[PDB]
């Protein structure tokens, strides 16, 4: 009768994952945009990097 | 007809070369040119394998091609029946290219027929797994020996007074033993005694293994025989006429040139077989 | 029995409730939010270095902490440490099992981890006093092939295996201190959080899960693909992660709101992804495909912005430095490439 | 040399030594033979192994080193690790033919001959084994000639009509296997009969790999 | 891990000698090896260098032509052979291992030393002072100076501070003027710029007393300053 025990495990997992709170998707998208906009200057790949200070040339 | 270059050398100028030789030689030029040109273009621009068997064919596809560019000037030499008008250097570079490419289109035609033998009778051997940085070295060495056996054709005041005109040539009917005729015979005898052995053992040993039942083995057998017999057809005739020539020289003295009157004509036709391969060399190795 | 069927019905209606909860908390697509900004220009990146010396297919690479070193693994049975600025070779480490699938670099610089298709994870000490690399620990106990590994600390590690199991391990004792279970098929990848408090895994049952290091708490489950999932990465923020599947599709999932954010699909691509990675500002997503070349996606508009067409075979592995300097790429032709 | 410093001219030399070692060691892996062993459960895989995650096996026949990979204990998906064996010389496939009425422990109705036939079919058309030859071993022929006389093989072969003797039944089963191939020009299946013989197995493998090597060499230089 | 060298003794002016060392405890085949002579009369300087692979061999102009250096790599041994010994060839010899890859710390383990007594351009580094009296518990500073800049193409200032306690062999303290070797307490430090640098010590203990030295490595020959003794 271990099958009902496995079903108990699965339904307990569902109880266990059904106890969380969510946010709006637009807020997450805005946070992603903000983090991208803040760090726009420190990444040598997005903004065309001047060929003056990179060490691979 | 007897003159003296440095020795008692007969020379002829017969009014039959003009009718037949220029067309033969022009066709062999105009088709051999493209036939080797696109092969070399493929080897350099549209092929990305570069294995130690495709860099032995590349050298054989530059050797014969060089002989082509040298052809129209020889056609101009024959159209006016032995009258050279380009001076010393163009003649003396027209008879070293022809004599060095031909020996180098036979040395890179034997290596293929040894490649194949070591790939059939002796599989999983060491020489099957040499890199294409230890095969370009041997290609350079082969070019080196080719050039080193043909340099004596730049160190001579080539154009010669026949009275009427100037003859630009290396093949003249004399009575002195030297190195050029021996090279002419020996650049045919040895490669034959290698190609026949290799091309027979490949077929036999691919046949005592009961392996000749797929189609492609049969197709390979046919093309191997094609190679051998095409070599013999396009080279042998010139090597019996020169033996007849040596026979006439040793038997009858060089006092009545008229004896050679006909046979030498035949020679300067059978030698047009030696360029023949450079036309139909790719149609056997690189295309089909 | 009847209890089995009633529990199954209850589980099904919990699944329906969770699906409804996920659906009801979405308002607008991430593209609508991210459409106001302007797209980056045509990203033109050229091969600056070319690392060569591998003699077989390359399966993994990992960027060092100081952004100047990296390590790579191949089926030749070798692990190699590079110097990206000079193109020198710092270390060559022979392996025991030639069948590898991943490698990892310690965040301090003392250790590298390896293992695959053998169910054992080996740890190697670089900064010994004998001058050579040695084997530190052999974490054994899995029953399927190992598909990923990532150092959590100098003494804690996490691995995922093909036997539908993840595990959190101590290198000192050598015994599993936590086991994560709940997948049906083989697990293909895991990625660690920026602050090493959570980590996500993705498996061959077209599903991914968010775990919890401290106790073993399975916190959330994400789905959406209809084939295998063999690449995941966190966003540098730590509030998102992106997946790369075998049905020629990549996806973006959010941690706080658990839905789909971005689909990166193109009709002219009919073959599946092998690797994904991000950029220092989280603006470029690099995806390694098996149509022989990589792709660069503007991670806010889903449109392409560049191609790293330089390889003869399928792309396996891919990475970006911590300072944002370069990007490294490996493939099945056994050549690594650094692009700037 | 001139632009470098005294402590960047030993890093280069060290890297060159690394490169030399890598190149010299990658030449002992392109001269060994790789063979992948497969079978259908208790199909005698152990039997042929004794006749001579991953289980490596080493043997040498006529100055030629083989590496046999036994992957029977993976019990996981095959499509997630099979391509790691793409560049292998050949696939050995072992199956016992005295086991047509003996059914699997899974299903009473389904027997193990049909399951092993499906296995052989599935390994013979994967995209990673387009030009990869398969060496077939038929096992336990001793028990089979006793078993076949007691009960007809019509039970496993409803569409078959034969006098229920050794040779015709064995040949019919062999044809039923070799008809599963779907390529028939690039690929060739080599088949053999052995129960407990001490000479024919390894020699059979050696012949089957020499033929493949000869074909490989001849098609490498264009001639084939 | 140890370097045990022998070969010393007293020699005639006209005559050869050999100095061997056995390197037991590590991977000797991955280590370039130096000899650094130490004259009893406060003499210090580099002698010779042989790399991992017997490719390069370097000498200091005062020694080139009379010394030969070699390895026995299967047996993990290093050799020096000396042919012409002038009256000023009386000193002590320290065999130093060093490995050069990115991030390495050369001149790490310094052998023990072998004494040799004889029968009776180059960059310049300067340590003007010779003695600094001081009491424990308080900070001290020592200065060294060169004749030209050391910020090379790779940005690394090849200055090595290292210590010799009375009766002991030396040990690395500060490699590349900003990095502290391993096994030494974090009390030592060092900073400078251009051609001038200072070793600094914050807390003073009874072991910290000793004679300090500065090394340049930009190009062979390797040249020093002088010694600056600290006294109790
Ligand atoms: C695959 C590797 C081993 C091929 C090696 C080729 C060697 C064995 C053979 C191939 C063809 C041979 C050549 C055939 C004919 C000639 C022309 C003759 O006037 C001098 C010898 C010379 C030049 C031979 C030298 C040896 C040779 C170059
Ligand atoms: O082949 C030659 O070298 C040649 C051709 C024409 C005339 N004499 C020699």
């Amino acid at each position: 009768t271990a099958s009902i025990a496995q079903a108990r495990k699965l339904v307990e997992q569902l109880k266990m994952e059904a106890n969380i709170d969510r946010i709006k998707v637009s807020k997450a998208a805005a946070d992603l945009m903000a983090y991208c906009e803040a760090h726009a200057k420190e990444d040598p790949l997005l903004t065309p990097v001047p060929a003056s200070e990179n060490p691979f040339r | 007809f007897l003159e003296i270059d440095k020795k008692n050398c007969c020379v002829f100028r017969d009014d039959f070369i003009v009718k037949v030789l220029p067309p033969v030689l022009g066709l062999e030029f105009i088709f051999g040119l493209l036939g080797n040109g696109l092969a070399l273009w493929i080897f350099c621009f549209h092929l990305k394998s570069w294995k130690s068997s495709r860099i032995f064919l590349f050298n054989l596809a530059v050797a014969d091609f060089l002989l082509i560019i040298c052809l129209p000037f020889l056609m101009d030499n024959y159209v006016r029946r032995w009258d050279w008008k380009f001076g010393d250097i163009p003649c003396r570079l027209m008879l070293f290219m022809l004599a060095m490419n031909r020996q180098g289109s036979i040395i890179f035609l034997t290596v293929v027929a040894v490649d194949r033998y070591f790939r059939v009778v002796h599989p999983h051997h060491a020489l099957n797994k040499i890199s294409n940085r230890t095969a370009a070295i041997i290609s350079c060495l082969l070019w080196g020996i080719t050039i080193g056996l043909t340099v004596h054709l730049l160190k001579k005041k080539m154009p010669i007074q026949n009275g009427g005109a100037n003859l630009c040539s290396s093949f003249s009917i004399c009575h002195t033993f030297q190195w050029h005729e021996a090279m002419f015979l020996l650049e045919f005898f040895l490669p034959l005694g290698i190609i026949l052995f290799c091309s027979a053992r490949i077929i036999w040993s691919l046949r005592q293994r009961q392996m000749d039942r797929h189609a492609k083995i049969k197709r390979a057998i046919t093309f191997i025989m094609v190679v051998a017999i095409v070599f013999v057809i396009c080279f042998l005739p010139s090597v019996v006429v020169r033996i007849r020539i040596f026979w006439l020289l040793h038997t009858s003295g060089t006092q009545n040139c008229e004896v050679y009157r006909s046979v030498d004509l035949a020679f300067f036709i059978t030698l047009s077989f030696t360029y023949m391969n450079s036309m139909l060399d790719p149609v056997v190795y690189y295309f089909s | 029995g009847s209890e089995l069927d009633q529990l199954r019905q209850e589980a099904e209606q919990l699944k329906n409730q969770i699906r409804d909860a996920r659906k009801a908390c979405a308002d607008a697509t991430l593209s609508q939010i991210t459409n106001n900004i302007d797209p980056v220009g045509r990203i033109q990146m050229r091969t600056r270095r070319t690392l060569r010396g591998h003699l077989a297919k390359i399966y993994a690479m990992h960027w060092g902490t100081d952004s100047r070193l990296l390590v790579s693994a191949s089926q030749d049975g070798k692990l190699i440490i590079w110097d990206s600025y000079t193109t020198n070779k710092v270390h060559a480490i022979p392996l025991r099992s030639s069948w590898v699938m991943t490698c990892a670099y310690a965040p301090s610089g003392n250790y590298v981890a390896c293992g695959g298709l053998d169910n054992i994870c080996s740890i190697y000490n670089l900064k010994t006093r004998e001058g050579n690399v040695r084997v530190s620990r052999e974490l054994a106990g899995h029953t399927g092939y190992l598909s990923c590994c990532r150092f959590l600390d100098d003494n804690q590690i996490v691995t995922s295996s093909g036997d539908t199991t993840c595990a959190l391990w101590d290198i000192e004792t050598g015994q599993q201190t936590t086991t994560f279970t709940g997948h049906t098929g083989d697990v293909m990848s895991l990625s660690l959080a920026p602050d090493t408090r959570l980590f996500v895994s993705g498996a061959c049952d077209a599903s991914a899960k968010l775990w919890d290091v401290r106790e073993g708490m399975c916190r959330q489950t994400f789905t959406g693909h209809e084939s295998d999932i063999n690449a995941i990465c966190f966003f540098p923020n730590g509030n998102a992660f992106a997946t790369g599947s075998d049905d020629a599709t990549c996806r973006l999932f959010d941690l706080r709101a658990d839905q789909e954010l971005m689909t990166y699909s193109h009709d002219n691509i009919i073959c599946g992804i092998t690797s994904v990675s991000f950029s220092k500002s989280g603006r470029l997503l690099l995806a390694g495909y098996d149509d022989f070349n990589c792709n660069v996606w503007d991670a806010l508009k889903a449109d392409r912005a560049g191609v790293l067409a330089g390889h003869d075979n399928r792309v396996s592995c891919l990475g970006v430095t911590d300072d944002g300097m370069a990007v490294a790429t490996g493939s099945w032709d056994s050549f690594l490439k650094i692009w700037n | 040399g001139c632009t470098l410093s005294a402590e960047d001219k030993a890093a280069v030399e060290r890297s060159k030594m690394i490169d030399r070692n890598l190149r010299e060691d990658g030449e002992k892996a392109a001269r060994e033979v790789k063979l992948l062993l497969l079978g259908a459960g208790e199909s005698g895989k152990n039997t042929i192994v004794k006749q001579m995650g991953i289980v490596e096996t080493h043997f040498t026949f006529k100055d030629l080193h083989f590496k046999m990979f036994d992957v029977g204990a993976q019990r996981s998906e095959r499509k997630k690790w099979i391509h790691c064996f793409e560049g292998v010389t050949a696939i050995i496939f072992c199956v016992a033919l005295s086991d047509y009425d003996l059914v699997l422990a899974e299903d009473e109705e389904m027997n193990r001959m049909h399951a092993s036939m499906k296995l052989f079919d599935s390994i013979c058309n994967n995209k990673w084994f387009t030009d990869t030859s398969i060496i077939l071993f038929l096992n336990k022929k001793d028990l089979f000639e006793e078993k076949i006389k007691k009960s007809p093989l019509t039970i496993c072969y409803p569409e078959y009509a034969g006098s229920n003797t050794y040779e015709e039944a064995a040949a019919y089963i062999q044809c039923q296997f070799e008809d599963l191939n779907k390529r028939k020009d690039t690929k060739e299946i080599y088949t053999h009969f052995t129960c407990s013989t001490d000479t024919k197995n390894v020699q059979f493998v050696f012949d089957a790999v020499t033929d493949v090597i000869i074909k490989n060499n001849l098609k490498d230089c264009g001639l084939f | 891990v140890q370097l045990v060298e022998s070969g010393g003794g007293l020699v005639q002016p006209g005559g050869s000698r050999k100095l061997s060392c056995s390197a037991s405890g590590f991977a000797f085949s991955s280590f370039g090896m130096h000899w650094v002579r130490q004259a009893p009369e406060k003499g210090l300087e580099w002698v010779a260098y042989i790399s991992s692979g017997s490719g390069t061999i370097y000498y200091a102009d005062t020694v080139k032509g009379r010394f030969t250096i070699s390895r026995d790599d299967p047996k993990n041994t290093l050799f020096l052979q000396m042919t012409s010994l002038r009256s000023e060839d009386t000193a002590m010899y320290y065999c130093v291992r060093s490995i050069y890859y990115y991030g390495s710390s050369p001149f790490d383990f310094w052998g023990q030393g072998t004494t040799l007594t004889v029968s009776s351009s180059d960059i310049v580094m300067t340590q003007a002072t010779s003695s600094v009296p001081v009491t424990p518990g308080e900070s001290v500073s020592i200065s060294c100076r060169s004749s030209k800049s050391l910020l090379h193409s790779n940005g690394n200032t090849y200055l090595y501070w290292f210590l010799q306690r009375p009766g002991q062999s030396p040990q690395l303290l500060i490699y590349r003027m900003s990095n502290l070797a391993s096994g030494v307490p974090d009390r030592f430090s060092g900073s400078g710029s251009g051609t001038a640098f200072t070793l600094t010590i914050s807390r003073l203990e009874a072991e910290d007393v000793g004679v300090y030295y500065c090394m340049q490595h930009l190009e062979y020959p390797l040249t020093f300053g002088a010694g600056t003794k600290l006294e109790l």
